[PDB]
């Protein structure tokens, strides 16, 4: 209760408000990054299914023509094409391919690091919440022994408020701790899988570019 | 850093179980 | 008694039910696919070419994994028709196969997350149950005037059962998780071996053919 | 009191926790001893074979030094694997090719050997994972039996609570004796398996070097 | 009384408390010093990357990066690439130049990391043993309490509540010293990770420019 | 009684936990001191060798600068390994090969030296992880025999059992006193061994760079005489 929980201490009330705030942060993160993640994943799976039919790189640029300016696959395809324009006139294809991959994979890596922004918060909250709770309980039963030292009435109605605030400290510690760690683990799984899917679309682009460079260089030799 | 939860909870029951009696 | 403790315990029991459902269904999956892959590898051990491999695996079944790898190598050979660079084909083929295996790996471990978290957080959700209980009891002794804990002892025991159920729900989840980790390990190993065979056969044939048309 | 008494003196649940944890300790130490003598053997003999192959200026000299090693020897398996990739590739003009396929095979074998060495690590890892939970379940059973004692006797004395708490602390003590050695032994086996996989990798590197050097010297030697 | 609580403890628990307070002091000093240093260096690097993203060549990059002052990291990377082009003057194999440049630049980034993590070991260790030092405070304290109840007989009236309260204050301070160390260390790992990532992107830009320019130069002089 | 008597007056199991934990602390300090003298000598020796070889610019000059670094010197061993790969490869026309074969050699020794530096780190890590838990076993066994004691006769009046609880908590105390120094020593050994592996890696990279540059400049210089 508002009068019950506010009764008899400062520090323990502060660990209580801190841990409940931590739970709020975990759940706010949860909803916002949830809608973001579902949207972007839906879009990406659509784009990969569409690009699976491109027999070349030009066909890919046509399938991705309308994908949108903020789309990722248009960013990868644009990176490959821009590496073809900057390398215009080079006799070494074995090089071009290299320069493209280095670009593309790093883009993916960067997006990976852009996915894990804020996951540090969930990790830390789930990490220290049982320890902050544990400090709450140790402070509580410490206040209990202080209580039996003042009045010297020994047991058992004097120890009770201290034991109460201690078990409340552990309870709040677990309620903040568990959802944070579970959500963090699902974010590890999903960030892994999404980073992988992005890797798959990038790999499609790299393959198309390499194959076309080989067919072009080999096509004007013998014929 | 992990068992410390279990350690301190078991300790706290070894502190609280004597707090139980008598008086 | 109370409310929260019973919901926590029924939650733990539901978690145990999910543990056993995963146990049975994943058991059937891993055994079937592991058997199919073992047979397919023993059969492909007869391959002296890439064409002989595409032939041994023609009827392996449409959902076969080895037919998917072999079909990927062959498809990379067909899409590259007219290329003079054999060092190219090899690369692309490896890259393709290297995705395949990973994807299949990621699809076998789709469910282990549930077992892992259930076995990890089950004792702690149980502990929350009992701590809420004993907190309600000592809150009880802090009203009126009291002493002699024998009055609240049953409530506290009832609380300790929540942790008991938490641990009992946790154990099968943890053992099952470890066994499924081992099996996925062996499976990723086998799938990797079949992919490695396809890559070798392709590389060797492209080398012997390319060296034969240099003379 | 003493041990056997402490067993026959206790509940049925703590009886099952004691028998279970005692069994888990037994398997932990058995694994330790058999895999310890085995690992000592494998490292000793492998180090011997590496010393012999260290004199090889040529891959043929390696196959000759390794002629009589053992039917199950690891170095003979690596040299035989290189031989098999040279034979399957016979007549190829791309040596850069052969080298690739050879390394690819050799450095897979090592990894596979690792997974066979860790064929037993699953048990130790799992025992160390579940032993504290089984022990903790035992102790919670103890303290619960204590509060039942204070519920019957309506006493609150120390001697009605004593049996339950003593049983709980028993569950904890045996719980630690089963839990700790599983974890240290598991980590020591990870450390030793790492060193073994590394050593085998070094022999593989010797084979790969000899092959690459010889192929280069042959391809360069006939030109002229 | 806080002064009385303290005066109730022991000389060892006193070392535990003053020790933990000192450790908390050093963690906060580290936080402020390396924090200002790191923000400065990070903002500088972000500025430089934003500038160098527009360079269509390597001469254009060396020109845009003119200064940038001195101690800047991008000028150090560009200078390493330049030094490898100058040492290789007269080499016809461009595959070589390229290779060598990456080997240096990559490795340089790693060194920067090792200079960023110098001193973070302190935070890791303090956050590692702080709950253990507090726990030692409490167990030593409560041990003194039980010895106290041992030499005086009948029961213990109020005598050591405060001793026990002070032990529990030892664990409380132990956790209060431990937690900020660990959180600070984790933010430093995350930020250092992102830093190595940005520096890695600049190094990669230099590498790309070098490769593209050497290829276009070799191709333009491979036909008139 | 006092601490010494409290040791001599405790149970046999708890006596063994305490003596064991002091032994672990002894091993902790012996390891600390010997590895300390070793790592400081070798680290600043290597720092010198790196500073000198930074001027090599040749790999003939590297062998010459390192001509006397000592028969146990690490840079002399790496330079000799590259040279030995040049001598065994005499007559190879493929440089792309030599470089490869050279690198594979060098990067193989560094790791090995690294793995020899971390020999014994298992003890520090294991002692720092286990010691509080083995101590915890000591006390839990102690208070367990105590509570077996209070339900025998069966006693009350807590002041009669207090010596047992004291002599048990001593075991956790000793466990922590052995545990903490192990953890610190292990952490500095991890970081310092890291820096050493890095420095050795820097010298090896110098060797590889010089060798590559020589092979390129020789091959290109005798291509257009
Ligand atoms: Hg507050
Ligand atoms: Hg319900
Ligand atoms: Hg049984
Ligand atoms: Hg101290
Ligand atoms: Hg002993």
């Amino acid at each position: 209760v508002w009068g019950m929980y506010q009764h008899a201490d400062i520090v323990v009330k502060c660990v209580m408000i801190g841990l409940i705030l931590a739970s709020v942060v975990t759940w706010a993160i949860f909803f916002s990054k949830s809608v973001e993640f579902f949207n972007q994943k839906r879009r990406l799976k659509r784009e990969q299914q569409l690009l699976a039919e491109a027999r070349s790189l030009n066909q890919a640029n046509d399938i991705a023509a309308d994908f949108g300016s903020k789309s990722l696959s248009l960013h990868l395809l644009n990176e490959a094409q821009n590496e073809l324009e900057l390398s215009e006139g080079s006799d070494d294809n074995e090089g071009i391919k290299e320069r493209t991959s280095f670009r593309l994979e790093r883009r993916v890596a960067a997006v990976g690091r852009q996915m894990g922004r804020g996951n540090g918060y969930l990790a830390t909250i789930g990490a220290i919440s049982p320890f902050v709770g544990l400090f709450g309980t140790v402070w509580g039963i410490m206040n209990s022994f202080i209580g039996i030292a003042q009045t010297q009435t020994t047991n058992l109605a004097v120890v009770a408020p201290g034991i109460a605030e201690a078990l409340l400290a552990t309870a709040i510690g677990l309620v903040a701790a568990i959802p944070a760690v579970v959500i963090y683990n699902v974010f590890a799984r999903q960030i892994g899988g999404f980073k992988a899917m992005l890797g798959d679309v990038a790999a499609q682009v790299l393959l198309l570019q390499s194959r076309d460079l080989d067919l072009e260089a080999s096509a004007a030799a013998h014929p | 850093p992990f068992i410390d939860v279990m350690l301190v909870l078991l300790i706290i029951f070894m502190v609280a179980a004597p707090l139980a009696t008598v008086d």
